[PDB]
């Protein structure tokens, strides 16, 4: 009696510790290749920015109006997004997007800030509603006539929640002193900004940029996280964008940024620019970048794993 | 490596797609090419064990470090992709040792499962048959369909048999 | 003849490339889950900085009174440490801590600067020793009178040791335009700070804070590496903390944070918050920011390596 | 994988303490079961060997990145556990596939000295006996507590006891 | 008949995952050790800077006027480079080193920035040529008389090419404001920046620095990066060095810092201080900060790989 | 492994020049020590794809994150440090477990290939011979330099010299 080993016509190559390219019976993908174009998002609770710029939603030029206070366990930016109808931006801008990213999205509370004796409804045409508008979140406060002048005031906000308070205000930076001087009064003008936690402080910069817009003045944005039974305190007397309101992170989500449309008939954990990666395979060659939960990002296009013997034909 | 497939085993059978490993003997009433069971799927459950092994479930996030429409800082920017590419380095390096290593285990693995099916076959027809050496065992008292049946199935006597071949 | 090998009842499911649950004869443990709930310190130098905050032994506030010149091979951070007893904080705070924690502590050297028409002996409530007083290593320089003006000096130190000195100064923000001219005269103030290696200016920028230590107004500390025969400048005219004494690194140590005691009968060398590993394994599922030399650590609880057979009962 | 533990040989012995491989006989007069420690030890110093290789000593010293009192700026510190994460898959990966690889290894090794015992007692008792199948030697010339201590110590004389055992 | 293997006399120890110094027959190193200390350029356009700082290369000391549009594919920086004349230092110079390393090289092209009613030749003995001179690409701008004033201007260049355009600017700081005024005239002297991407602004800090070059003044380098199409302003009125050149990346390079000579006799692709690692070994125990395309950094000096049984004598 | 180098065989031949494994047989004619090909052969070219694999090219290029003229912020410099350091132990992890990894193997790998010589030049002499146990094989028909080559060339007659040895 005698025996042997099966063997087929057609094997497939492996590589070993030993060789390359020695043929097995059957052989099995290691990394993953194929790709899925679309923004696989079902049973999640998903918000797509379109023209709305993440750190928009927390200032709310109209591109944000209807992202004020999203919810969402994932955040999709898109490149139209603006975070900006007046030209400006913000400082450690990236650091922001990271926290809004998994935040969950954003609840908006009054801080009560009430004004006398100047004025508060500065608008532009670069943020059109109606006709001139601003972001709705925030108050150009002004001198109370067309020159007149701006009493250094004090502003306190006291956060009686039990989270930290995400607080935003700006700088307006007028296309010359004599701008400056016409909305806000002569004189060096100056902000600070500090709470048990932080400290800082502004000049504003006045000069021509081009323009963006239509318009040639900036607006500096800046942001500091008020920790709960913490106050923060403006001291001001112009050149400045006052926060109405301010926000809390909702819980968590998961941000990405996508130029790929959303498809809640599949289901991915892993996403990247042009789609998702559904796979079990511990690896993938389709975008190092790709985030969620991932097969981990290797160099080669293809490893094929033994899932037979060596294969001997006659 | 234990020297069957590919070893003194010149070649496969590309008509054996019943199983793994068979049997095929060479009788007086005609032929018979068989499988066998117990060595195919021991073989088959241990394949499939490392294949199994291979597909998992990081419970493990990441989120974005850097941003595509808006890049960041250059310094942390290089930093971020520095450390980027020497973590793919290291995967890639994981990867291809991996599957070189586990190939070479696999390929071991089903040459061993040959060899332990021999080897037992061998040791079930005591001296009642011998070695030819190319996997073949020449039986010294004309075994049939029934007998042949018996070796198969491990029911083969490694003594009623014995003392007509012996003598041969 | 036959022979066999051992067994027994109850035997270690272990994991292999091929499956899962496999029972050997014997296993051992590969990752360590074992903590100690203190700090191993037998035979090392040791100094716990308790209310001390890291960054007060350069400056000097009371809680660090005797630690302005430490000598140590291990340095442990407590929560309640303070580096400061008028408020305020450090520009590049953390870097410095990373330097301090591996410095083997401090020595302090007068960098000899004298004064001729301000005061010098500037004190508060917030840092009580007799009564009030000030950061001991630093001087807070002011105009002669209660008005008066500040004659804008130069002060220079030039490091001539063989190793780099920890200069530190600070800027004084006031509560208002008001208390920054009864201090140090009217004007904007200006001091500039330039080594043959570094070159910055400040600005004071006064305005009322919130109450920290029952006091508004805020000091920013500062501070620059001098490199040996380097010289460093310091331009100013108010709003300035002097530095009285300089500080050079002894050598070498580790710092760590934790809320756990001191043991002097157990030695470690892998640190962590909640106290020692002590382990021989590779691997370690306690704490993944655990310093010192530690065992890398991993997600999994357990892995064990078999130490024996495969155990096959009758 | 060499089809000794696990393999024919059904099971092992539970009642066998004094080594890892042993001897059990079935002649006249009463039993005897024993264990022999040349295979017993080197399979030893084998695993002892494995451990002692993954006991060591890093006097490579980390020192903290981070502040658990004072959080460090955003940016920095999502870099940061962004590195760390990655870092520590990395560990996890390579400690489970460690142990993984270690132990399939261990036990084709243990499995290796059962059959490198077995096939060199095989060879002692050169034609004066047979491989029943189930890891058992038949002696076709009545051996006894002399003669079994002869095999255990491998002393047996594989000649000097041929013709007796040949005719039957 | 009888079947043996080969030994040897003098075998070599070898390391296994049972044991430590078993002796094979022949074995070879897998990390490699041996350094070649020289630069091998072989083949290669290869640019060494010497005296010339590679940030010079842009702003234009005279150390830099053979290298103010050099083209590379490998760039070597000196200990003894210097990027300036008079004593100044650039904001963010490492991201602009690693810039430049890997630029190719640079073109130069005007911006064409014209100037009417102020100075413009301002030099100094810091930058010798015929004799005093000044960064080579920069304008020293000035009021028109040894005290005058100084015209609020603005400048803006359009990049109308389809790279990245390379502005570099200064911000003088005087010794005193006695000088700040003899050059720019008198009042707080600021300067803005803005691009359709950029937002920026600055005030001059007058004071006395020690001595560098026989100065005691300091330059301020500042830069950005112009996308296409993209404008930049320039909103200034004193203590301001204006660019009078741009520059743009030629292509593709590597850049190194090494203390050893250029061998065009060699080939090699991983670089360091100290020379060139020429290897095929997976690993290299020579530098962990080796540039280029190298072995992977370990920590031990040898491992050695079986190419043999085990070696058994008699 | 497979218990042969090392093994039952005592020792190595430091005057076998010729090839890995070779033969020596004891008969009238004087002497002879000599080597085979296919077996030598077939283990050299395992060891030297193994050498093969571990040689290769990075087109993988990484830049200076560093300055050594000029030291990096502090801060952005110890994240660097801490994360090449990191990066470091896990090379250094890689490189120490490959190779050992890879010389367990490479040794368990030429002593197969003394074990599929051996156990094949038994499987030549089927019943004319016996294994002393030595790795040495007592021929009971007087073979010389025309069988002996005949074995060393694998064209033995394992049945035209048989019964000649068998009765003895
Ligand atoms: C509160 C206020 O003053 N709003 C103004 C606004 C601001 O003065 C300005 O944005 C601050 O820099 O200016 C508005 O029109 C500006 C107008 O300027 C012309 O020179 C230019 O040609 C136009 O395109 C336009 O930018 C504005 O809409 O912002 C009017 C608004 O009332
Ligand atoms: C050098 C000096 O002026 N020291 C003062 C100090 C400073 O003026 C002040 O810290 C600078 O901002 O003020 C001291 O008391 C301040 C006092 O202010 C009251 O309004 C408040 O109600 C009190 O709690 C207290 O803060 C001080 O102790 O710091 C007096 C000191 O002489
Ligand atoms: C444009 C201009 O003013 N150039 C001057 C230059 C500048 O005024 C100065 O660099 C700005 O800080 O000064 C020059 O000589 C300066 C001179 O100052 C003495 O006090 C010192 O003793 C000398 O060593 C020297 O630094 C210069 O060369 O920079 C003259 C130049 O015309
Ligand atoms: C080829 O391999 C894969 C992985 O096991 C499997 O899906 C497929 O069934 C295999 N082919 C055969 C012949 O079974
Ligand atoms: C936080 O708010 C509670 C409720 O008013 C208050 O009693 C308490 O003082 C605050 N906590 C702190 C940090 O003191
Ligand atoms: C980082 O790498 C990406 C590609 O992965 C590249 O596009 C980008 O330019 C790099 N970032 C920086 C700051 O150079
Ligand atoms: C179980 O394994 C560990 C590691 O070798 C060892 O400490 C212990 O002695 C083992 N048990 C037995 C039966 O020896
Ligand atoms: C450092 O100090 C010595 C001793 O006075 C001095 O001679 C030398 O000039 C200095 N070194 C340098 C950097 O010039
Ligand atoms: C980094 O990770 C730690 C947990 O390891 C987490 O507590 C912390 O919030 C993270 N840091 C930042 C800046 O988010
Ligand atoms: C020793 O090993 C190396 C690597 O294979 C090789 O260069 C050399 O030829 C070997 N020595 C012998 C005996 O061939
Ligand atoms: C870039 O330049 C072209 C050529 O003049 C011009 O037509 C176009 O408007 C510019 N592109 C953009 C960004 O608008
Ligand atoms: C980083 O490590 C290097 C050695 O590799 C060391 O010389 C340097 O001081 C470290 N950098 C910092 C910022 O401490």
């Amino acid at each position: 009696i005698c025996l042997g080993h099966h063997a087929v016509s057609n094997g497939t190559k492996v590589n070993t510790l030993t060789e390359r390219g020695v043929e097995v019976v059957n052989a099995t993908e290691t990394v993953e290749r194929t790709n899925i174009p679309r923004i696989c998002s079902k049973g999640k609770r998903t918000v797509d920015l379109g023209q709305c710029g993440l750190l928009g939603t927390i200032t709310g030029p109209p591109q944000c109006d209807q992202f004020l206070e999203f919810s969402a366990d994932l955040i999709i930016e898109r490149r139209e997004g603006s975070d900006v109808c007046y030209p400006g931006k913000f400082v450690n801008e990236e650091a922001l997007r990271q926290i809004l990213r998994e935040s969950g999205g954003i609840d908006k509370e009054a801080m009560g800030f009430t004004y006398s004796g100047i004025r508060t409804n500065g608008a532009t045409s670069a943020c059109r509603r109606s006709g001139s508008s601003f972001y709705a979140e925030m108050k150009w406060l002004l001198s109370n006539t067309d020159n007149a002048a701006f009493p250094q005031m004090t502003k306190s906000y006291k956060n009686t929640r039990k989270s930290p308070a995400l607080i935003v205000w700006g700088i307006h930076h007028s296309v010359s002193t004599a701008e400056q001087t016409k909305l806000y009064g002569s004189g060096n003008k100056l902000v600070t900004v500090g709470s048990s936690n932080y400290q800082q402080s502004f000049v504003p910069s006045p000069g021509a940029r081009p323009q963006v817009n239509g318009q040639s003045g900036r607006i500096d944005f800046h942001w500091l996280m008020l920790n709960p039974n913490d106050t923060v305190t403006f001291s001001f007397n112009g050149a400045f964008i006052a926060p109405d309101r301010a926000s809390f992170l909702r819980g968590k989500s998961m941000g990405i940024q996508s130029g790929v449309q959303v498809d809640a008939n599949c289901e991915g954990d892993c996403y990247h620019s042009g789609g998702t990666i559904i796979s079990n395979l511990p690896f993938q060659n389709i975008d190092s970048r790709a985030v969620g939960k991932c097969p981990r990002y290797v160099k080669q296009r293809s490893l094929l794993l033994a899932t037979g013997m060596k294969n001997v034909p006659e | 490596l234990f020297g069957a497939i590919a070893g003194f085993i010149e070649n496969g059978w590309e008509g054996l797609i019943d199983g793994w490993y068979g049997f095929r003997h060479q009788n007086a009433q005609g032929e018979g090419t068989a499988a066998d069971y117990k060595s195919t799927q021991s073989a088959i459950d241990q394949i499939t064990g490392k294949l199994n092994r291979l597909i998992e479930k990081t419970n493990q996030q990441f989120e974005l470090i850097d941003n595509e429409f808006n890049e960041v800082e250059k310094q942390i920017g290089n930093v971020i992709n520095w450390t980027r590419d020497s973590i793919t380095e290291v995967w890639s390096y994981n990867a291809e040792l991996l599957v070189a290593m586990e190939n070479q285990h696999t390929i071991d693995l089903a040459d061993s499962e040959m060899d332990k099916l021999y080897e037992r076959v061998k040791r079930q027809l005591r001296e009642n048959a011998e070695e030819d050496g190319t996997g073949c065992f020449e039986i010294f008292h004309k075994c049939d369909d029934d007998c042949m049946a018996s070796i198969r199935n491990n029911t083969y006597d490694h003594s009623k048999y014995r003392e007509e071949a012996m003598q041969n």
